């Protein structure tokens, strides 16, 4: 072998639907839609789950 | 035969918090109204905010500068967080230089006429180097919901610049909205309600403009959909 | 190549006639390559020797 030469590259992955999450009790899901802001669920003081 | 909403009193506890109230609403629009505004608002709020950054000494956004202790990942954190108010231009180019140790905070940014720095006290960088001294040139756009770079890529449109950063845009002021609908005792009337819209932003739109404006879009496509051809 | 006020105008120039190919001559190829050299590193323009 002459020579070498090795190049890194770095790649940034953001959460998309089908991603696999979990809790610590054993819990699973497969992340399946992304709804907007308004959709969600929210308390009478207005913070969205 | 009819009532009709008028916008009354508009108190202002601080510079983002803000109560908005409509006292003569007829009975059943209360959460009707109460919810579209919040869609509304929620979805549409045009605002501006940076899309892409470059510094001087860096080639890539995982590189490191000698003299300060964040990482230029970091850096674009605390940018995406600046509230700005852009009045006449659509694509501005704001300059940050300073030098010495010392907090780089908002405040220190070039002050320009048509750009209004909402909060100066947001903290930028921390430089820890008498010599040393950092230069970056922000070009902030005017906007409606929510863009990441990775999308816009396809339409790059000569992103050439090797020292380009590009940012994910957040084209939306509004953090959140809350509404109470209660009774609303008018002097000739048994059974009336006053809706309370309080609001939390950003403190970049006014709540005059922001309820104006909703109000306009709904309108204009209730206006779309009054007419039915049926031909 | 930082403070000479040509190469502004001429980057300037080309960044808003993009829809144009342009011919730029000058004297010597060692200014051309440090021309290139230059919108390259701080435009990104596409500029052959």
């Amino acid at each position: 072998v002459l020579k070498i030469v090795k190049v890194y590259l770095a790649v940034k992955r953001r959460i998309q639907p089908g991603d696999k999450m979990a809790g610590r009790h054993g819990n699973k899901g497969v992340i399946s839609k992304i709804n907007p802001i308004e959709d969600m669920p929210y308390d009478e003081n207005g913070t969205p789950v | 035969e009819f009532l009709k909403p008028r916008l009354v009193d508009i108190e202002q506890v601080s510079s983002t918090h803000a109560k908005v109230t409509l006292e003569p609403l007829e009975r059943g629009f209360g959460h009707t109204l109460g919810n579209a505004l919040r869609r509304i608002l929620l979805s549409s709020m045009p605002g501006c905010a940076v899309t892409e950054v470059e510094i001087d000494g860096v080639l890539h956004e995982y590189s490191t500068k000698e003299g300060v202790q964040e990482d230029i990942l970091e850096i674009l954190l605390n940018l995406k967080g600046l509230a700005v108010r852009v009045q006449g231009k659509d694509e501005v180019i704001l300059t940050l230089n300073k030098s010495g140790i010392g907090p780089v905070t908002a405040a220190d940014i070039t002050h320009d006429g048509d750009v209004e720095i909402v909060k100066p006290q947001h903290v930028i960088c921390h430089l820890t180097d008498e010599n040393a001294s950092i230069s970056m040139r922000i070009k902030v756009q005017r906007g409606r919901g929510y863009v990441p770079a990775s999308t816009r890529i396809h339409s790059e449109e000569d992103e050439r610049p090797i020292g380009r950063l590009l940012v994910d845009a957040c084209y939306s002021p509004v953090e959140r909205i809350a509404y109470n609908v209660e009774a609303a005792r008018v002097e000739q009337r048994t059974d009336l309600d006053k809706l309370v819209i309080e609001m939390e932003t950003n403190g970049t739109i006014d709540p005059e403009e922001a309820i104006r404006r909703a109000a306009t879009i709904l309108a204009e496509q209730l206006e779309a959909f009054v007419d039915l051809r049926d031909v | 190549w930082n403070f000479d006020p040509r190469v502004e105008w001429l980057m300037g120039y080309l960044t808003s006639h993009r829809s144009q190919k342009v011919l730029v001559i000058c004297a010597k190829a060692a200014t051309a390559l440090q021309l290139e050299q230059v919108l390259r590193e701080r435009e990104g323009i596409r500029a052959a020797v």
